[PDB]
């Protein structure tokens, strides 16, 4: 079970310039204070997430900052992440900011939604605060990569409640007494996010870390043959295999996914099954104790049967991002209300907004215009409403339908509402900025097949590495070598 | 007539060797002298049915005792002479009832000691002998030299014979310092079950009450005094969740508890008088103050206001003013800070004469910052902020004389005193402390403390030094986890409350042994 499995977030945090004068340009006081407030927000994600947070790398600042940094933390946040883009070269799952100075925001950090593992939307923000203060702050940034979110409409009805009434819960406004425990409803929408395909490089182990290394802390490092972890953790599993980080010469394996009675497991044992449709089982190389990377299918591939597309692992349907905006209970409305209300371009449905104008949808393209959902409730799940929801009812053959939106903001530059890129408003044919395209417009990349007209021959599955996933008894590069 | 045992004349006599007074005089003696008689002591009340004396005197008689009110019944007497005697104590309103005495004379007997205003009650006195005594100087004599000094009546020159560090000095020469006569303590009284996180104080219809803040129960606690035993029992509960701050505010013979709490909470409740029960009355926006974590009471001007400090980051510290139905919102402060307290203090801004209401606020990671009143906008503005102290939880005011100190309350490093100059804060005292969540000036008749509170280590109470200018160790009371240090004052008695937020709240008595 993915959620069973322990995850694991590779950090890499930035210190700017005025995060450098707080700590009197002293590179050891700041490395030891950003260690510091890591270390405790991996204790809460530890007792809570079952997930580590790992220090991987640290950049500091001590010249002036490279960017201009802004007092809003969303401003902050896109130029950060555009440095880390174009000059942050080094491997991790998310890149964070320390800020010396302080948003004036009624947040004190800010991060992209499900952003985990984005080059782009991979990182945060923080604003400079006490150790506690910062544990906490880097703990709702990281919580918002991670999928975990707000969810105002279940705060409303008060399904969803933070039973802690003295501190809150980590992702509630913080006042002086601190909070150091997630809500369930915190645990459920991280799971779901997990669910859905996102993430799937937490699952990987960190090799190296930026401290020094020490046996016994579970993670093999460079000069480590084994990691068994703390001797009860040892004795849980590893004991006989692993001591003092030095392998017993019986046997190689110690502590791992694909690791059993402290022997490699045979190849193509699988180690974590598949958690969607866009997912692919990973297997036992027999090669290392570890489990293979964690790998999904290509972009493209058809999830959730014909009504969906794979975009990262993770499936785009107008189903589930009205589920995803407006909650579970909304479904995605009928085809034959986005065909009328798009066309007529008044706010009620429309391809898209100009100033003091409104785009009619074209006739070609409607499935990728304004979101209509069935069932819509006041409050939406995450952001925040602008406007009232819009209402119309439609009638085909007899019944009628009845077909909503709305306008939900996350940030200013970034408008939900409208159908996402890469839903398949038809076949062969992806959303794209409000338009229905042919697939083959913006040429996917595809893996090598023998034969035509198929993917990996027919016999494997195209992954996100762009290689092919042979079905069992057949092997190759291209899969098309037949070997039981 | 005159009795035979003693010497009489027409309008005199002249007694000796005589054991008691003679009952009964002739209706023309004035003046009566004793001379080395056999009194054991003074009868009490005596000189009954005398009325006529203008003078009075004894010599060369044992005395040990002279009781009160022994000259009672001698309206016309004037001249008083009891010296050249041995005695060792008299009591204090033996003097009392005679407002026409003129001349007295103590002087030669070789007291040790008076009491304290035992000459009080004569205001006619003119001339006063005290000489030949060998006067003890002490704590018994210092009432004598308060005297000595505030009388018109001539005095002449007496000296202290002991203790012998102080030989032949005139006690006329003395002056308020070298006495040390006072100390102060506090003793624990009452042990209150609850865990309390702020205590305050107000007096109701000429009733000074206390009101407790217990956050785990959410209950704002409220104690009144009970004669028939030990004063403090609980009279009434206010019920909420999550309680913080509970601050009382009576306006216009009106009561006004506004408290805090981290749960729905900031709502603002009455008294009703007819029903003698609180009545929620207005409920504070949810939007602006989120994480309250103090509530400061000030006026202004003859207007009431309140200010509460918000540690969120989205909420935001916010003053309100009373409209005379109720409170409503002023002006915000310190938008997008952690504010963990406020503290109003009126301090003279020079070039200005007069004194200043300003505001200082402690935002958590942050420096304090000062605001001073502008009476013109009714607003606060010139934000400035104290330099070179940061992570500042509290800060507290007190003056001595006319000058104003601060106590900056640190939880880490050093919590330290400052003194307000013309434009800043000069630094006084330091003293560090470790997980100290608490720094609280008490003045409870003219006795300046400061209390610094500890989690870890004792609660150090210190006194503040006149001579020093700084304060001064003084005693380290036990509790548990101290939040707040409260002074009760009741009728003559005083009272010392400790909040503890891991444990039991403690009451202290104010205890002075004291002598002249
Ligand atoms: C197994 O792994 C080791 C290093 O971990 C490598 O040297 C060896 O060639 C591998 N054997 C294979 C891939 O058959
Ligand atoms: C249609 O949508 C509106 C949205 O305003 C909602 O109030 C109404 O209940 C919906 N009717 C349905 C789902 O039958
Ligand atoms: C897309 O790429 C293919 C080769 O991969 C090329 O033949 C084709 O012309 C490209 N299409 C466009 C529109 O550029
Ligand atoms: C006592 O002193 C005051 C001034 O201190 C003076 O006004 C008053 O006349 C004096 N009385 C006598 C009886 O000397
Ligand atoms: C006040 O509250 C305390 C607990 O905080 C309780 O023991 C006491 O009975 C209450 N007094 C009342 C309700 O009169
Ligand atoms: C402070 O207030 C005065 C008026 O009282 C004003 O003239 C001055 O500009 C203010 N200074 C700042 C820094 O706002
Ligand atoms: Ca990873
Ligand atoms: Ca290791
Ligand atoms: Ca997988
Ligand atoms: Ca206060």
């Amino acid at each position: 079970n993915v959620e069973e499995e322990t995850k694991y977030i590779e950090l890499m945090i930035v210190n700017d310039h005025l995060m450098f004068k707080k700590h009197r340009l002293s590179v050891v006081h700041t490395n030891t204070y950003a260690k510091s407030v890591v270390n405790m927000a991996d204790l809460i994600y530890k007792d809570q997430l079952k997930t580590r947070i790992v220090l991987v790398a640290m950049e500091t600042w001590a010249t002036d900052n490279k960017f201009a940094i802004s007092e809003n933390p969303l401003i902050t946040l896109r130029e950060f992440m555009k440095y880390r883009r174009d000059f942050i070269k080094e491997k991790s799952d998310a890149v964070h900011l320390f800020s010396g100075s302080q948003f004036e925001s009624s947040r004190s950090g800010a991060a992209y939604i499900g952003g985990i593992c984005s080059l782009l939307k991979g990182g945060g923000v923080n604003e400079f605060g006490k150790t506690d203060l910062m544990a906490v702050t880097l703990a709702q940034s990281l919580a918002h990569n991670i999928g975990i979110i707000s969810d105002k409409r279940k705060l409303a009805s008060g399904e969803c409640k933070c039973e802690d009434t003295w501190s809150g819960c980590i992702m509630g406004d913080t006042g002086y007494y601190l909070p150091k425990k997630f809500t369930q409803c915190n645990i459920e929408e991280y799971h779901d996010f997990l669910n859905s395909g996102g993430g799937a490089c937490l699952f990987n182990k960190p090799s190296k870390l930026l401290d020094p290394p020490e046996c016994g802390n579970g993670f093999i490092e460079t000069g480590e043959e084994c990691d068994c972890g703390t001797p009860a953790e040892c004795v849980l599993e590893g004991a006989e295999c692993c001591k003092k980080c030095t392998l017993t010469q019986d046997s190689q394996c110690s502590d791992g996914l694909c690791c059993k009675k402290c022997k490699f497991q045979p190849m193509g044992t699988v180690c974590r099954e598949a958690v969607n449709d866009c997912d692919i089982r990973e297997t036992c190389s027999g090669n290392s104790s570890q489990c293979a990377p964690n790998i999904h299918k290509m972009d493209g591939y058809s999830c959730d049967g014909v009504q969906g597309i794979c975009f990262g692992g993770r499936c785009k349907t107008r189903d589930r991002q009205c589920k995803y905006i407006w909650g579970q209970k909304v479904t995605a409305s009928d085809k034959y209300c986005y065909e009328k209300l798009n066309i007529e371009g008044t706010e009620k449905g429309n391809c898209g907004k100009d100033k003091d104008t409104w785009i009619q949808c074209n006739k070609r393209d409607v499935l990728c215009g304004y979101l209509l959902c069935t069932n819509i409730g006041n409050i939406p799940r995450l952001g925040e409403l602008d406007g009232e929801i819009t209402s119309t009812l439609v009638v085909q053959q007899g019944r009628t339908l009845n077909c909503s939106g709305g306008h939900v903001k996350l940030e200013e530059d970034v408008d939900l509402g409208y159908v996402e890129d890469g839903t398949p408003c038809g076949p062969q044919m992806m959303c794209l900025e409000h338009r229905c395209l042919p697939v083959a417009s913006f040429n996917f990349s595809t893996c090598l097949s023998s034969k035509e007209g198929t993917i990996c021959s027919g016999n494997g599955v195209c992954s996100n590495e762009l290689k092919c996933v042979c079905n069992r008894h057949w092997i190759g590069s291209d899969c098309n070598t037949y070997f039981p | 007539k005159c009795p035979a045992v003693c010497t009489c004349t027409k309008d005199n006599a002249l007694c000796e060797n005589a054991r008691s007074i003679p009952r009964t005089v002739p209706p023309d003696v004035i003046s009566l002298s004793f001379v080395r008689s056999g009194f054991t002591e003074i009868s009490e009340g005596s000189f009954n049915a005398t009325p006529s004396l203008q003078l009075l005197l004894f010599t060369s008689n044992s005395f040990d005792v002279i009781s009160d009110d022994a000259f009672i019944g001698l309206p016309h007497l004037e001249y008083l002479f009891i010296e050249n005697n041995n005695i060792k104590s008299i009591s204090r309103h033996t003097f009392r009832g005679l407002k026409s005495l003129i001349h007295l004379s103590l002087a030669n007997n070789n007291l040790q000691t008076l009491p304290k205003d035992i000459f009080k009650g004569l205001d006619s006195l003119t001339n006063v002998d005290l000489r030949g005594n060998s006067f003890n100087c002490d704590c018994k004599l210092k009432w004598l030299v308060e005297w000595l000094g505030h009388t018109n009546a001539t005095v002449e020159d007496i000296y202290c014979e002991g203790p012998p560090e102080y030989k032949k000095r005139k006690i006329n020469s003395l002056s308020s310092k070298d006495f040390d006569c006072i100390i102060t303590e506090f003793a624990k009284s009452q042990d209150l079950p609850y865990q309390s996180l702020s205590i305050d104080t107000f007096s109701y219809l000429n009733d000074e009450y206390v009101v407790i803040a217990q956050p785990f129960t959410g209950k704002c606690i409220f104690l009144e005094w009970d004669h028939v035993e030990k004063t403090f029992r609980n009279y009434d509960n206010i019920t909420g969740t999550s309680t913080v701050v509970c601050k009382p505010i009576v306006i216009e013979t009106q009561l006004y508890v506004i408290v805090a709490q981290l749960f729905g909470g900031s709502h603002i409740y009455k008294r009703d008088s007819f029903a003698n029960k609180f009545i929620k009355i207005q409920d504070i926006e949810i939007l602006k103050i989120r994480k309250p974590n103090d509530i400061e009471t000030f006026k202004i001007e003859n207007n009431w206001y309140f200010v509460v400090a918000d540690s969120s980051k989205a909420g935001f510290t916010t003053i309100y003013k009373w409209n005379g139905n109720g409170f409503y919102s002023h002006q915000s402060l310190h938008a997008w800070y952690r504010d963990t307290d406020v503290e109003y203090l009126e301090i003279v801004r020079t070039p200005q004469t007069l004194r200043t209401p300003h505001l200082i606020l402690s935002s958590s990671s942050q420096r304090p910052v000062i605001y001073q009143w502008n009476k013109a906008t009714q607003l606060f503005t010139n934000q400035t902020d104290i330099p070179n102290m940061e992570d500042v939880y509290a800060v507290k005011h007190f003056s001595v004389k006319g000058d104003v100190y601060i106590c900056l309350t640190r939880f880490i490093g050093d919590s330290k005193v400052m003194k307000w100059g013309g434009s800043s804060f000069q630094d006084i005292q330091r003293m560090p402390s470790q997980g100290s969540m608490v720094f609280q000036p008490l003045q409870i008749n003219n006795y300046q403390y400061a209390i610094l509170g500890s989690d870890y280590s004792f609660t150090q109470v210190y006194n503040w030094d006149a001579e020093k200018a700084k304060f001064v160790k003084f005693q380290e009371l036990n509790v548990q986890a101290p939040r707040s240090f409260t002074h009760v004052s009741i009728n003559k008695r005083n009272f010392l409350f400790a909040s503890s937020f891991k444990g039991n709240t403690q009451i202290y008595k104010h205890v002075i042994v004291d002598l002249s």
